[PDB]
């Protein structure tokens, strides 16, 4: 999110 | 020297093959032949990049940049080099560099280009990556990239032909044996067969067995029965998402709820620890953490593992970031399963088993998958919300005629804080009236305050909680304080149907956001409520939908929030329309949890059948549409025929909680009679085969 992280799934 | 040469494009075409040992030791003759090869040194920094030796290989692209101080290969090479050390600043000095060379370079834009979408800046990444194929038409890695650029802000200009290039693209680099440019995690948001994306994933299992056959192991023997480990039976978790993740968000409760009677439980963390509550609780849960991001060799990982005398090894990530496949590819376990974190199969020999179940993945489609099926008893997904978020068990509204989802209140002590008002009626939904104390609230949540006293209870107002307490913010705490959730908060209408999804805007396509216009103009009292999941995919939306005949202001949109702060928000949400293409998985399960019935097209990949099976596991068959114009039927039912909604509504309410959904402890005990269920399977002898 804005002022901080939302981590998602990615791909390597 | 020419018999430098020669040694030169023997290694070249040895790495072409995957014989990467070969290759490392021609180059290695070729400078010994000819130490001032530049070209050499830049092939033999290539191949040691690809083992690992990220050093080694930086010394000889210098090298080669010495001996040849334009040559812009080197410096397009190096700064992959550069990115995967994580130096972002390093690569575009040598991406850039590159191209002051060579502004024909494509591969150098298409280079740069990656930078640029990784960091986020997709307006930018996509015009780097149209120079790229400008200057080289025929260039799949750079157009499979620019196709998935246009997918993350949803710009679906010319997008039928884009998807059939895509298939053809993938056809031909299939057909010559090469390495697909469309990854495999990304493989179930184009029209490929279900054969093709199982082919895509098969060719990076081996880009893993290539890197491994350079360790020249043997095969490990594997236990045949529980005698050295007193009757339990060793599961390995192997995950880079150890700490602040979904899959922690989901699995976190899983490892401290084993039976310890009849198993033991090592987590292998492929992540450094980052601090954070998720990674603190498996690690002081578990049986044993291994922290295998302080052993980089794959050889030694995997004798690490295969020492603890795993029985089954739980592969979280397939092809995901930090995943660390060459592990399972060294086999140091008798029975490797795929679990949560990769929604598609691994296409890799390697894996015997994907944890799945009947709705997920049906019998008569096991040919998208190469592992065999492994049936949890209802659904296969999982969530930690009960214990994350258990302030979101019960809610109270206020009654500013009685609405669920305009005026929320929840809090551990909200039970205490209504007892403590003189006039409130149950609906069970607590209601307070518009009384003094309904007034300071609404004040509150007007004026942008962060928080106010109530008969000494404290009211926090549910957008300022990064400010309460930051940890409460994320999930890794409970929030202690009564949260205030409105309609107001985020500009939606009190008197119309709020329809909603909170996924990353990639997972919509032009079929879907379609029948998300039928659905609106057949409900004139309602809005779509989307993220800026990015915010450079807001514009594409609103023209598409204007196109379809949709004003800009049906359509409302919000920024991602922090983790409990999304979840409580879905309250506010009348109905959840789930995108056919892809579901949301984490997000459906943020969104049941809130209680919001959600309306799914279950088509055929994993992917897009995982919201279906939740709601199957929740009881909520009427949520599942057969095709596109039930599942518009469903959602206009549940936006117009609103004693139905209320119905439905409570329905998922009670539901998530008496439902296996959310049941953490009765999820691990189904998963430890599926695992014995695979190694007495295996203990007599026979190999994998489907677990029904
Ligand atoms: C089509 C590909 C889908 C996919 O990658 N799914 C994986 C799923 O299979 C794994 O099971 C999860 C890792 O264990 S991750 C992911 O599920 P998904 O529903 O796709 O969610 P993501 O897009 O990967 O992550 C979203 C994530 O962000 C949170 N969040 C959303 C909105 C917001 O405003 N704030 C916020 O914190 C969600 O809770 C969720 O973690």
């Amino acid at each position: 999110y804005p002022g901080g992280s939302t981590p998602v799934s990615s791909a390597n | 020297p020419t018999h430098a040469d020669s040694l030169n494009n023997l290694a070249n075409i040895k790495r072409e093959q995957g014989n990467i040992e070969e290759a490392v030791r021609l180059y290695r003759k070729a400078l010994e032949v000819f130490p001032e090869f530049a070209a050499a040194h830049s092939n033999l920094a290539s191949v040691l990049q690809q083992q690992g030796k990220l050093q080694e290989a930086l010394m000889h692209y210098k090298e080669a940049i010495r001996i040849s101080p334009t040559f812009a290969d080197a410096y397009s090479n190096m700064g992959n080099t550069l990115k995967e050390m994580q130096d972002v600043q390093g690569a575009l000095q040598c991406y850039t560099r590159a191209i002051q060379i060579n502004p024909a370079f494509a591969d150098a834009h298409s280079n740069l280009a990656s930078i640029h979408k990784d960091s986020g800046n997709i307006p930018e990444a996509i015009a780097s990556y149209r120079t790229a194929l400008k200057l080289k038409p025929d260039f799949p890695d750079a157009y499979c990239n620019l196709a998935h650029c246009l997918q993350i802000v949803c710009d679906w200009t010319d997008y039928d032909e884009r998807m059939k290039k895509l298939v053809s693209i993938v056809a031909d680099q299939l057909e010559k044996n090469r390495l697909p440019s469309v990854h495999p995690h990304h493989s179930m948001l184009y029209p490929l067969s279900h054969g093709f994306r199982k082919a895509i994933a098969e060719r990076h299992g081996n880009l893993c067995l290539d890197k491994i056959n350079v360790l020249h192991k043997p095969p490990y023997e594997h236990p045949k029965d529980l005698k050295l480990s007193d009757g339990r039976l060793r599961v390995g978790y192997v995950s880079s998402d150890f700490g602040n993740h979904p899959t922690s968000h989901l699995m976190q409760s899983i490892p401290g709820m084993h039976n310890p009677d009849k198993f033991e439980v090592f987590c292998y963390a492929l992540s450094p620890d980052d601090g954070t509550n998720f990674r603190v609780k498996v690690m002081a849960e578990a049986n044993h953490f291994i922290d295998l991001s302080q052993i980089p060799c794959n050889g030694k990982a995997a004798d690490r593992i295969h020492q603890d005398g795993i029985h089954i090894l739980v592969n979280m990530n397939g092809y995901t970031k930090g995943a660390r496949n060459e592990l399972f590819a060294l086999r140091p376990a008798p029975i490797q399963a795929m679990w949560l974190g990769y929604p598609g199969t691994s296409g890799a020999l390697f894996m015997d088993y994907i944890i799945t179940d009947q709705e997920t993945s049906p019998a008569e489609v096991a040919e998208q998958y190469s592992e065999k099926l492994a049936y949890m008893p209802h659904t296969f997904f999982i969530g930690d919300h009960a214990n994350m978020f258990p302030h979101l068990k019960k809610k109270a509204v206020i009654d500013f005629h009685i609405y669920d989802n305009r005026i929320v209140l929840n809090g551990i002590d909200l039970k205490a804080f209504l007892d403590s008002l003189p006039d409130v009626k149950i609906v069970n939904m607590p209601v307070i009236p518009m009384n003094t104390i309904a007034e300071a609230v609404i004040e509150m949540i007007n004026r942008g305050q962060i928080q106010i006293t109530i008969n000494g209870f404290s009211i926090s107002n549910g957008l300022a909680t990064t400010q309460i307490n930051n940890k409460a913010a994320t999930g890794e705490e409970v929030p202690r304080t009564i949260i205030v959730t409105t309609r107001s908060q985020y500009g939606l209408p009190e008197d119309a149907i709020v329809y909603c999804n909170f996924n990353q805007l990639y997972k919509i396509d032009p079929s879907t956001l379609q029948m998300w216009a039928n659905i609106l103009k057949r409900v004139p009292n309602s809005v779509l409520w989307l993220l800026r999941f990015p915010a450079v995919g807001e514009p594409n939306i609103q023209q598409y939908a204007q196109n379809m005949g949709l004003p800009q202001n049906r359509i409302i949109f919000s920024p991602v929030a922090p983790k409990e702060e999304h979840v409580r928000r879905g309250q506010l949400a009348d109905v959840c329309l789930d995108t056919p293409l892809c579901n949301g998985h984490t997000t459906g399960m943020d969104v049941l949890w809130a209680g919001t019935p959600m309306v799914t097209m279950p088509g055929e990949t994993l992917a897009s059948r995982v919201a279906a099976s939740q709601l199957t596991c929740l009881g909520c068959l009427e949520l599942i549409a057969k095709n596109r114009q039930e599942y518009e039927d469903i959602a206009v039912k549940l936006g117009t025929d609103l004693e139905y909604l209320k119905k439905v509504r409570g329905k998922v309410w009670k539901q998530r909680i008496s439902s296996p959904l959310f049941n953490t402890k009765q999820y691990t005990m189904e998963l430890e009679r599926l695992y014995l269920q695979m190694w007495e399977h295996y203990a007599a002898g026979n190999k994998p085969d489907h677990m029904i």
